[PDB]
């Protein structure tokens, strides 16, 4: 009860599919110090 | 055979013959409560220098009674009684004899021997554990941990 | 070498002597030797050391 | 004037800091992340379930 | 370790609390020796004992078989999860795939998953396998050799005849909890076991709950460990379950006290370590999976890092 | 020891909030919420609807629970002529990438929502303003309902 | 549970034979007032050598009273009473017995044990700290701080 | 080595002894050893040192 091992016992973990699918190219480095707290796109 | 607080006071009185079963002259009941209060305060101060010995304190707003269970073992009876007698002899304007002093000293030394504890010194914590201990299997093996908490 | 003391001389002061090599105390407390009548017969120094 | 570092985990940058405020021997760290959201057209998505 | 996050518009966390390192540990212990010993007189060795090595060959496999049997007992005793009911054997494809789906749903990521069944269940699985429609090689294999592929339903399936058997033990009555248990993380982080008392059992039955019996809490649900959302098997949420550790007896009034493995941690001061949707209050209805006195050979499914095995090397004598 | 399970917590929180935002702002709806996904049509209907609206430039995706994937893999195991599909479904219980014309995905960490008590034959009271000049910046509008229950808090939850 | 100022004076007069049931003597108010005043002055004096032990002094306006609460813990009363008795026995022109002196000394040592504190000799401040502590990264100090407080940056 | 003293001998003067290596005192104060009757039995020097 005093001696302990060094490998932490494995835990639980979820999976990631939402972040990989959403569009992360149009809005990338667009809210900089000059734009403010919001930016806007155009519409067809 | 539980040990009551009032029995120690009676023992202390009998030992120096202030009052006994065949005394023909007994003390007033106020002296008994005075002795009980003196014993309680003596244990309160004994909580500092000697270790706690399981004494029962009148916790709350009440006061001790001579019929209350002390909680002490029978082996401490002579020690406590002799110490209380030495404490309260001057109440009656008296003076202890050398034999009583020696007996009290012997009982007190017996109690101290029974309650003795000796600490052991741990290492500093920057001491290098030897290479012959395979010090890459657990933590605190490259160096000693030192005292905990 | 280990110092030798009496029970009544160090009782209540063991924690200071236990950690004398980790901490940096300015001094160490210890009591004197008293007889059964309360007179002082020896100083506050330890009685001796082992060989 | 605060020790800092950057840790990356599948394309997300996390800023880690360490400071020693308090005289109670209490070391403290913090991890931060700031995202941004936008909805382009609500008519290209939603929910769906099964039908009997 | 597990942690919790904070949400602020700007990052000011002056007046909030911080995550502490509440550390729990899992402890393993040694067991009892396995000893096989024989003796014989010098006269018998002189005139009668020949081919001694061939005589003494099977002692090692006796040792290993005893070790395996008691290990199976330990594995079936200390498990917590449960799927299905003992009254029905495995017959279809989904009965195996449910284990893999459940293990994935909880959030198990590291290691490999295993499932072990008795030969009759493997035979029934092969019989069902022979009725496929497209795979000629797979159907031919199942038809001739009566075997199954190494992977089966996303989980590695194995067939073993060394599994032990258990017995249910008589029970009856609408069991309900009497006193609210203590399931705070700080109290249970050392053993992952909790003790509860029931009410409404039979008058006086010995062995009311035997070792390995499983207790299901109807109105409380499992929780996916990482994102802390409830688990739904379509339209029926999955209920929390545990296992009886030691034998229990029922006294007058239908009160029985039992110790279970696996815990419904619901801490209101440390939300990081929740593993169940809600607390178990008094009067919550429970049920026991199985039949009053049925006996069977249990099937097992687990992960790589569920249980561990070790053989201590013993030293010489003087 | 701290580093490993903190980035996972950050990412999990981020994606839970992202899923909540997605289902709060999505508009289209399909099927009865009670009934789960069991057959092949329940997935293909989404692709059919998306093609029917007219969205082409991009890529379509559908995300479902792990238990739902078993119900589709089990259905696939009953196929009649594809040896590879039947073998894959039997062994690994893995559905193909393109299921019904849309990219199917499996996710175990997925947000859940509460319906919120409601009651009464609802109907619109006042005609709202849905001119393009009003809603050309948000595609959001406000409507007032009548015929509801007397006094209930949380009549309509988010989503 | 409550240790009033009058309990200590009566304790002194009881541990001696001035006024107690055993001696069959009724107590005199002058002795009570004198003892309370002497105790107040002694506890005022004790602020220096023994230290602060939680005594509750009276305000300037009023006068000490025997029945008023004192605030001392129960584990100090023998020491306090014995010291007061030794300081007050000269009033009646009497000589303390050796046993009383030994008891007073023992109680005083017991009191001194509780309040003991042993300082630690912190490093000078010009003492270097080695490279084993990684002073470039782990700790910003290349030398021991000595008396300096941790930097605020608003207080320089 | 650490000096050894009694509790009643150094009480109230610990701040001078704790800083004897940083400041430069002209002297160090310490009391004498007294018995229960008030007589002086030992000088103001420390009782001894550790080995």
């Amino acid at each position: 009860s005093q001696i302990v091992l060094k490998k932490f016992l494995p835990g639980f973990m979820s999976d990631l599919v939402l972040a990989k699918t959403v569009d992360r190219q149009l809005l990338a480095g667009e809210i900089n110090s000059s734009t403010g707290d919001s930016v806007s796109f155009k519409r067809p | 055979t539980v040990l009551t607080k009032g029995e120690i006071v009676l023992f202390a009185l009998r030992k120096f013959a202030i009052a006994s079963n065949a005394s023909l002259t007994d003390v007033e009941p106020q002296s008994i409560e005075d002795g009980v209060n003196d014993l309680e305060d003596m244990m309160s101060e004994w909580m500092i220098n000697p270790g706690d010995i399981g004494y029962a304190f009148a916790t709350g707003d009440e006061q001790p009674l001579p019929d209350d269970e002390s909680g002490l073992p029978r082996k401490y009876k002579h020690a406590v009684g002799y110490q209380l007698l030495l404490r309260m002899l001057s109440d009656y304007s008296l003076e202890p004899t050398p034999q009583v002093l020696s007996n009290a000293q012997r009982s007190y030394d017996a109690l101290m021997t029974d309650t003795l504890v000796v600490p052991s010194m741990r290492r500093r914590g920057d001491f290098p554990v030897g290479q012959g201990n395979k010090y890459d299997v657990f933590t605190s093996d490259r160096y000693y941990p030192g005292d905990l908490p | 070498q280990i110092p030798i003391v009496g029970m009544e001389q160090i009782r209540g002061l063991e924690k200071h002597w236990e950690a004398r090599n980790k901490k940096r105390p300015a001094f160490l407390p210890l009591r004197e030797v008293r007889d059964k009548s309360g007179n002082i017969i020896a100083g506050a120094t330890p009685a001796g050391y082992t060989q | 004037s605060i020790d800092s570092a950057v840790a990356t985990y599948e394309g997300f940058s996390i800023r880690v800091h360490k400071y020693a405020d308090g005289d109670a021997n209490v070391q403290k760290m913090r991890f931060d992340l700031l995202p941004a959201y936008v909805c382009f057209n609500p008519h290209m998505g939603g929910q769906f379930f099964g039908n009997p | 370790h597990q942690f919790s996050s904070l949400r602020t518009p700007t990052g000011d966390i002056s007046g909030q609390n911080k995550n502490n390192l509440i550390s729990g540990k899992a402890t393993g212990r040694v067991g009892n020796y396995i000893t096989v010993a024989v003796e014989y007189q010098q006269l018998e060795e002189a005139i009668k004992l020949n081919q001694l090595e061939e005589i003494l060959a099977p002692v090692r496999q006796r040792i290993v078989t005893d070790l395996e049997t008691e290990l199976a007992h330990f594995m079936m005793n200390n498990g917590a999860l449960s799927l299905g009911s003992p009254n029905t054997p495995i017959t279809k494809w989904s009965d195996v795939a449910q284990t893999a789906s459940f293990l994935k749903d909880l959030g198990v990521n590291e290691g490999e998953n295993y499932a072990v069944m008795d030969p009759w269940s493997a035979q029934r699985l092969a019989d069902a396998q022979t009725g496929l429609h497209a795979s000629d090689q797979l159907v031919r294999t199942a038809w001739e050799n009566a075997q199954i592929p190494t992977n089966f339903g996303g989980i590695r399936a194995l067939m073993s005849n060394g599994l032990a058997s258990r017995t249910q033990g008589a029970f009856g009555g609408t069991l309900t909890v009497k006193t609210q248990p203590t399931v705070t993380y700080n109290a249970v982080k050392d053993s992952y076991q909790f003790t509860v008392t029931l009410t409404g059992a039979t008058a006086s039955v010995t062995g009311f709950l035997k070792a390995g019996d499983q207790v299901k809490f109807t109105n409380t649900y499992w929780l996916q460990q990482q994102t802390k959302q409830a688990l739904y098997n379509g339209a029926t949420p999955i209920s929390f379950t545990a296992t009886v550790t030691a034998d229990a007896n029922s006294d007058s009034g239908g009160d029985v006290t039992v110790t279970l493995s696996g815990v419904p941690i619901y801490d209101t001061t440390n939300p990081q370590y929740n593993s169940v949707s809600r607390q178990v209050e008094a009067g919550d209805a429970v049920s026991v999976v199985g039949t009053a006195s049925q006996t069977m050979k249990p099937n097992l499914f687990y992960n790589k890092f569920f249980c561990g095995l070790g053989s201590i090397p013993l030293p010489k004598l003087h």
